[PDB]
C-alpha cells in the first residue's frame, strides 16, 4: 500500500521568471502516456498529444483524457518536480487539488475534468523550447452533462451556467460531423423497422460516443479544519475515488 | 547397476533473476521453472 | 514366475563382495520370497 | 455413467451418502435448491 | 478488504486434472451469488443454465449483468481462491491472461463476452462431471461492434458475422434462438423512442445541408446505457510498468480494478 511517484526531466538555464512559473503552478491534474518513473517534460506538453498536424481537439482530446492515467503536481524541488500519480488505488495521501475552471465549486460534491474548448489562458507556453505543457479543467460531475451539451446546442444552429450563485459566461467544429445525423438515424430507424448491414453503423456509433460523454467522477473534494467553499485557484483537500 | 531399473527423471530447478529498478510496483516475482527431463538407454556388444 | 530383468538377477551371480550390500538385494530377495514361500503354504493349505 | 464395463461390483459404493432431492423447508415439495447439502437416503431409485 | 471466496475441491478426480487446468491460473468466472464457502458445481456451465434448457448466445448476456466477476490468481494445492473484484477494492493488483486472439495496449477496458473466435479451453471431468466454461478478454470498443452485429441477425431472427480488427477477420456465432429474446430486442425498442422528442423534427429540417437542447442533453445520457445492458460495463483496466509495450495473446497481463 504504497503510492506511485513520477518525476519530470527538466532542462537547464532556464530564464528565473518561468522557473517562478513552476513556483506558481502547483495543484493543477496532468494526464500521462504511461506510468514511468523515469518521465521527461514534454511527455506531458501538448506536442506529445494526439497531433496529426495539429494539437488535439476535444472531440478525440476527451477521449485521450480518459484513456491517459492522471496525476497531481505538489511541491517541486528547485532541481527536479514532485507529483503524485493518481488512477490506480494509491492509498489515503494527503492529497489536495487547485481547481483550473472558470466554475465554481462547493464541499460535498465530486469532480472530473473535461478538454478546454474555451481558451488557452492558464497553460504555460516555453517559447525557449517551442514546447507547449497543457492541462484540462475541473468540473463537478452534476455538470458533466450541463456544460457540454449548452455550448454546443449553440454550435448546432450556426451550422449562462449556474452553480453555487456565479451567473457566468475550433475543437467543436469536427464534433458536430458525428452527432447531427447520430439521432437523425434512430428518426429514420423508426420508419425502418416500422438491412442486415444497416444495423451495422447506429448501434455501434451510438454506443462509440455514448460511454464518452456520460462520464464518471475520478476525484471528490474533502475538508476537515477549513472553509466549505473552494473559489477557482485555491489549494484544497481532496480523496481519490 | 543400470540393469534392474526402467525410468528415471532427475528434475532440477534454475533461477530468473529480477535487476532492482527504481520506486516500486507490483509485479509479483516468478516462482521457479522446474523443468523435467527424461532417460533413454542405449547399448552395444561385441563378436568374438 | 519370475521376471525377466529381474529374473536375470537370481539367475546366477557374478557379483562378488559388493560394496552397497543393501540397495538391490532385499527388494529382491525379500519380495521373492514371499512368494516362494506363498507357493510353498499353498501345498500346505490345499490339503484343507 | 461411462464406466459401465471397468466394474464387476459398484451396488454397494454407490449408496452410502447421496444428495438430497427435494426441498426440506418448504410447505411444498419443491425441487432441490442447487445451494444444497443434505445427504438424503434412497433405497427407492436403487433398484427401481 | 478484499472479500476472499475459497472453492475447495473434491477430490474425486486424479492429481492429472489439477495439472490439466494449472493452464488456466489467473482466468476470471462469473459467480451467481457470493459467499466465502461454495463448491465446484456452483459454476460449472450446468449452473449457468435457464429453465433446464441450454442457453442460446443471448440469454447467456443477460445472466452476466447480475452475477458478479472475480479474479481467481492461485490454485491452492487443496483448494482454489477468487478476488471478489466487483464491488471491493483490492489494493494489490489481480493478475489476468488475455486468451482471446486481440492485441491489447497500455489502459484497455477490458469487458466479458462469451467465446466467439472458434474455440476455447473449456475443461470437461470424468469423475464427478464438471464442464466449467470460460469467458473472454476483450476491449469495449471492439465489442461494441460486435454486439450491433450479433443483434442484427437477432432482429432478423423474429422479422423473417465477420469482423475485420488488427489486420484480422474473426467469425463469430449464433445458438438457435429463443422467441423471449422480446426481452433481448425489447433493449431498443424502449430506447430509440427516447431518443426524439419535439426537438427532434428540426434536426430534419436541416437534412440537405450536410427546444432542441432538451434533446440534445437526454439522447446523451441515453447513448451511455443503450448497450450497457445491450452488453455489459468493463470491470477493468490494464497497465503495465516496465513490461514490453504489447500484450500478445495466450500470456499473462497486468490490469487494474475500476
Amino acid at each position: 500500500a504504497m503510492p506511485f511517484e513520477i518525476e519530470v526531466l527538466l532542462p537547464g538555464e532556464l530564464s528565473p521568471a518561468e522557473t517562478s512559473a513552476l513556483q506558481k503552478c502547483e495543484g493543477k491534474i496532468i494526464t500521462f502516456s504511461t506510468l514511468r518513473h523515469r518521465a521527461s517534460l514534454v511527455d506531458i506538453a501538448l506536442s506529445s498529444y494526439y497531433i496529426n498536424g495539429a494539437p488535439p481537439d476535444t472531440l478525440s482530446l476527451l477521449e485521450a483524457y480518459r484513456m491517459r492515467f492522471a496525476a497531481v503536481i505538489t511541491r517541486v524541488i528547485p532541481g527536479k518536480l514532485l507529483a503524485h500519480a493518481i488512477g490506480v488505488g494509491t492509498p489515503t495521501p494527503g492529497l489536495f487539488i487547485q481547481n483550473t475552471s472558470p466554475v465554481d465549486l462547493c464541499n460535498g460534491d465530486y469532480i472530473c475534468l473535461l478538454p478546454p474548448v474555451f481558451g488557452s489562458a492558464d497553460s504555460i507556453r516555453l517559447d525557449s523550447v517551442g514546447l507547449e505543457i497543457v492541462f484540462p479543467l475541473t468540473i463537478p460531475q452534476t455538470l458533466m452533462r450541463e456544460i457540454i451539451a449548452k455550448v454546443v446546442a449553440r454550435a448546432v444552429e450556426r451550422t449562462v451556467i449556474c452553480y453555487n450563485g456565479r451567473r457566468y459566461e475550433a475543437a467543436i467544429r469536427t464534433l458536430v460531423l458525428n452527432l447531427m445525423f447520430s439521432i437523425n438515424e434512430g428518426c429514420l430507424l423508426l420508419l425502418a423497422l416500422i438491412i442486415y448491414e444497416t444495423i451495422s453503423s447506429w448501434i455501434s456509433t451510438s454506443s462509440r460516443l455514448g460511454d464518452t460523454l456520460g462520464t464518471r467522477a475520478i476525484l471528490r473534494v474533502c475538508v476537515f479544519d477549513g472553509p466549505s467553499t473552494v473559489h477557482p485557484g485555491d489549494r484544497t483537500a481532496v480523496i481519490q475515488v | 547397476e543400470l540393469a534392474y531399473v526402467r525410468d528415471g527423471v532427475i528434475q532440477f530447478e534454475v533461477q530468473q533473476p529480477m535487476i532492482a529498478r527504481d520506486g516500486p510496483h507490483p509485479v509479483d516475482q516468478p516462482v521457479h521453472n522446474y523443468m523435467v527431463k527424461r532417460i533413454h538407454k542405449r547399448s552395444l556388444s561385441a563378436a568374438f | 514366475a519370475i521376471a525377466s530383468e529381474a529374473l536375470s538377477l537370481l539367475s546366477n551371480t557374478y557379483v562378488d563382495g559388493t560394496e552397497i550390500d543393501s540397495s538391490l538385494r532385499i527388494r529382491a530377495i525379500q519380495q521373492m520370497a514371499r512368494n516362494l514361500r506363498t507357493v510353498l503354504d499353498s501345498f500346505e493349505r490345499g490339503t484343507a | 455413467v461411462n464406466t459401465n464395463c471397468n466394474t464387476l461390483d459398484r451396488l454397494l459404493m454407490e449408496a452410502k451418502a447421496v444428495a438430497s432431492q427435494s426441498s426440506t423447508d418448504t410447505e411444498y415439495q419443491f425441487k432441490r435448491p442447487p445451494g444444497s447439502t443434505e445427504m438424503t437416503q434412497d433405497p427407492c431409485g436403487l433398484f427401481q
